[PDB]
RNA sequence: GAUUAACCCAAGUCAAUAGAAGCCGGCGUAAAGAGUGUUUUAGAUCACCCCCCAAUAAAGCUAAAACUCACCUGAGUUGUAAAAAACUCAGUUGACACAAAAUAGACUACGAAAGUGGCUUUAACAUAUCUGAACACACAAUAGCUAAGACCCAAACUGGGAUUAGAUACCCCACUAUGCUUAGCCCUAAACCUCAACAGUUAAUCAACAAAACUGCUCGCCAGAACACUACGAGCCACAGCUUAAAACUCAAAGGACCUGGCGGUGCUUCAUAUCCCUCUAGAGGAGCCUGUUCUGUAAUCGAUAAACCCCGAUCAACCUCACCACCUCUUGCUCAGCCUAUAUACCGCCAUCUUCAGCAAACCCUGAUGAAGGCUACAAAGUAAGCGCAAGUACCCACGUAAAGACGUUAGGUCAAGGUGUAGCCCAUGAGGUGGCAAGAAAUGGGCUACAUUUUCUACCCCAGAAAAACGAUAGCCCUUAUGAAACUUAAGGGUCGAAGGUGGAUUUAGCAGUAAACUGAGAGUAGAGUGCUUAGUUGAACAGGGCCCUGAAGCGCGUACACACCGCCCGUCACCCUCCUCAGAGGAGACAAGUCGUAACAUGGUAAGUGUACUGGAAAGUGCACUUGGACGAACC
């Protein structure tokens, strides 16, 4: 049986988001790409560089905002600007959100030598697309 | 099948489509009216309304085909027909006026008659009664009879006994033999009939 | 007629005696007894079984023991001694 | 086991033993209604109230079919799934038994039970109250012994013919004891309707199943399993027997009825749509080669290894890759070390598998006496179901088709070597680095490529040609060159050289339902280079598509079930493997322990239905003969 990024059914007590509810084959059919850049297009270059940057960014944000991210990030790349659109939970103090936003933006800008913006969207609780 | 079940096989007959409307029975008019509002498949590339079209020869060429070489198969078929016609014309001219009445020169007729002669009337089919299969003699459908005739002809031609003999000549010679009710194909048909008669004792093993 | 028997190298003595009696019956009946022995055990150890079986009938090897089945088994053929062979046995006796 | 702590009793605690608590309960299937009938002594209150069919013995008779003998006719008869063996006896007609008693019988009677179904006759079917024998009398099917007759047919044993690995069986043939009559014996049956006799009730039911539940009275019987239809003792016309019938050792079960699941060489019905068989096409199985694997070899990896491995991890090994072997070298080591060290039977991760399925289902409700369990009928009868899957939706060129998708689970199915990860293990090495080196073929086997040619081969062209045609046929071998690379005999390409095996292939087996099979032509992945492999675009382009159920299987409805690790199950017996007990002059018997040897007897229609009694036979379970039982079935309107 295929196990790829599928949330196996349960007694109906497992909340899941729209991203998790959909198996891989739905990509481009019901769910979009969590990272948007030109590396994968026809004839473009630096696909590996973009992918490594994306993976490191995801791990970095996860470890920097522990237990605050509600859904996966959305990486966008416009020219050289990198934009990390994140959805977080309204638990940690806004002071700490602002501190971490500034720190993340600055550190990532210096690390990837390209302007970085972080766009936070706060929600009360993880959006439950369905119960599996 | 890319064709949905709704699609119906096309009918290719100028005479059928030109038949007078007055000659049509109620059911025939209804059939035409129904086909007016039906989906029809595309005309296959193997058949056309050509007056010279011969379905039997088309099927024989298809059976003779090897690996989708319709061109080569058709070339062999036309060469066989030409060889048969040339042999018949030679015999006709070299023959006296009395027997020229019987000597036939239509290659299509010769081919049809040879196949009809070769058609085996009764076949041997495995029938199982009580858990043991036996080769019971059995009547055959016309489709199976025609197919067996064609297959025996083609296999006999393909045999390696005739070495360095081109397929046109092989098939023309065998077809003429069959037309005159001689040759290995007719021998094989008689052998099948003889085996069936020998196993006549098991006819009741059939249930249908 | 060919009467065939199949034995294991670890066959018990009671079963061996029973099959020896059966083989004696066949030999008296004048049949060719094809005996196969399968398997750790040495092939000479296996052939000792044939020695004992034919020892119980002082029958003769129509075909001597031979490795078969990829060498896993031994096979032999025993036959009733001809009249002349039995006369020779009597003379030597 | 030790330690910490806790619990119970406490100047006690509790290891061993012994005792204290032993019958108004039951008998269709758990042990138990004794094979049947009749007493005395007694008991009870059920006592006053209140024709015939198939019993039995004897005598007699015979319709059908046998046997035998006569005729005459023929060379064959018997035997089955197919044969062999067996006889020359076979057919018609007629004559003819001490054998057995179609149809009636769809009847259900007679007898106490066993038993009784051709006919006639004689005799005859106990008790105006019920129970009543291990305590006597008289009976008791089939088998069996004794003595004498009959002998058509059947038939243990025996012999022969098959079948078989074997065949002491099943199948075929012949024949005997025996089945029959007479006179005695024998006294056993699943002697079962497993349901005691008598009288009574249908009311408040009733573990399960079976043949509804009980009341009163009486007699017999039962008290865990096995040892045990046993040993001893006793009795008997019995001498390998029958009746009664224990104990010792051993065990924590044995057992009866059900529910679910699997399984069935299980039944009926319906199907399989490249599908199980036939049918169509092309193949493999035959030759060479490429390549994977198993084996052999080496100092020289690892993993998959039935379907669901075997050009598989690898969209790839000269060095590297590399985890292997030999040697050498380093030790806080690229890493706040490291380990391709064991555990896929601890896992995540990604998957095969049925699945070429459609079901899975939480939360409720009801039915079964509120048991495990089960829940359907549409002219509908207890089901409702959220969700998941299918479906729908989507990519490709349609709404077709191909993709994709495919839940819960099954195989402790694959991967600790993608990576991580628990546990365990190494830490001056199982870690790290360097040089070199193995990666071959005795041989088997899997998949693919090349061919065996004439529908072919070469040339031109891409389809109106010319030549070849014993030549066809290697991508094999050897030599040379070239491409990449630091390294090329070993990697690839080209050329030369040689023209080899082979002549359409056994049982068996693969794929395919249409732009498919088949043939042909490109491109891409990955590499510095490297595949006949892999992915994919395209050209030409078929034949059958109709019948069935032996096998595979699928479904439905059923049947059985000693299986529950679920038939790769369970389990019997012989033989030898060690202890306890009993009988015994040493040997046997039982049990237990416990792995083997030969079979597969039983549990499924257990592959010959099972079993009881009895007789003969056989390593061994067991086989067969006669009667009996269902504790088997016969599919349950007609067909
Ligand atoms: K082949
Ligand atoms: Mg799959
Ligand atoms: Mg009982
Ligand atoms: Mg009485
Ligand atoms: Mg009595
Ligand atoms: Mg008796
Ligand atoms: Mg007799
Ligand atoms: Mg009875
Ligand atoms: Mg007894
Ligand atoms: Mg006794
Ligand atoms: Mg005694
Ligand atoms: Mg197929
Ligand atoms: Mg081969
Ligand atoms: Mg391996
Ligand atoms: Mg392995
Ligand atoms: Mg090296
Ligand atoms: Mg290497
Ligand atoms: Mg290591
Ligand atoms: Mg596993
Ligand atoms: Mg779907
Ligand atoms: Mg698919
Ligand atoms: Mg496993
Ligand atoms: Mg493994
Ligand atoms: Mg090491
Ligand atoms: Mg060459
Ligand atoms: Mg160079
Ligand atoms: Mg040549
Ligand atoms: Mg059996
Ligand atoms: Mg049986
Ligand atoms: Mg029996
Ligand atoms: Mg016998």
């Amino acid at each position: 049986k295929n196990r790829a990024a599928r949330v196996r059914v349960s007694k109906g007590d497992k909340p899941v988001t729209y991203e998790e509810a959909h198996a891989p084959h739905y990509i481009a059919h019901r769910k979009g790409w969590l990272s948007l850049h030109t590396g994968n297009l026809d004839g473009e270059d630096h696909a590996a560089e973009r992918t490594v940057e994306d993976v490191f960014l995801r791990k970095f944000m996860w470890g920097t905002f522990p237990g605050c991210l509600a859904d996966q990030l959305v990486l966008k790349r416009r020219g050289n600007q990198l934009e990390i659109c994140a959805v977080v939970l309204r638990q940690l103090s806004p002071h700490k959100y602002y501190f971490l936003v500034g720190y993340s933006e600055t550190l990532l800008s210096y690390f990837y030598k390209c302007p970085v913006r972080l766009h936070l969207q706060t929600v009360p609780s993880k959006v439950v697309y369905k119960y599996l | 099948s890319r064709y949905s079940p709704e699609f119906k096989d096309p009918l290719i007959d100028k005479e059928y489509y030109r038949k007078p409307v007055e000659e049509l029975t109620e059911e025939e008019k209804y059939v035409r009216e129904l086909k007016k509002t039906q989906l029809i498949k595309a005309a296959p590339a193997g058949k056309t309304s050509s007056v010279f079209e011969d379905p039997v020869i088309s099927k024989f060429t298809n059976m003779m085909m090897i690996g989708g070489n319709k061109v080569l198969a058709r070339s062999l078929m036309i060469q066989t027909l030409e060889a048969v016609k040339r042999k018949q014309f030679e015999k006709y001219h070299a023959a006296s006026a009395e027997e020229q009445a019987t000597i036939e020169r239509n290659p299509y007729t010769i081919f049809h008659q040879a196949l009809k002669n070769c058609e085996p009337m009764i076949g041997l089919v495995p029938i199982l009664k009580g858990g043991r299969f036996y080769q019971v003699p059995v009547p055959l459908p016309d489709r199976r009879r025609r197919f067996l005739a064609m297959k025996w002809m083609i296999t006999e031609c393909r045999d390696k006994k005739h070495q360095r003999t081109l397929m046109p000549e092989k098939l023309s010679h065998k077809l003429l033999e069959a037309f005159h009710n001689q040759g290995p194909v007719i021998k094989r048909k008689h052998d099948l009939h003889k085996m069936a008669e020998a196993n006549r004792a098991l006819a009741h093993y059939r249930w249908w | 007629l060919r009467k065939e028997l199949i034995l294991s190298s670890n066959i018990g003595q009671h079963d061996l005696d029973t099959k020896t009696k059966q083989i004696q019956q066949w030999i008296k009946k004048k049949h060719l007894v094809q005996i196969t022995i399968k398997k750790d055990v040495s092939e000479n150890e296996m052939e000792e079984i044939f020695h004992q079986i034919l020892q119980t009938m002082p029958a003769t090897f129509s075909s001597r023991p031979q490795a078969v089945q990829g060498g896993k088994a031994l096979m032999c053929v025993l036959r009733a001694l001809s009249k002349n062979e039995e006369k020779a046995y009597k003379e030597t006796q």
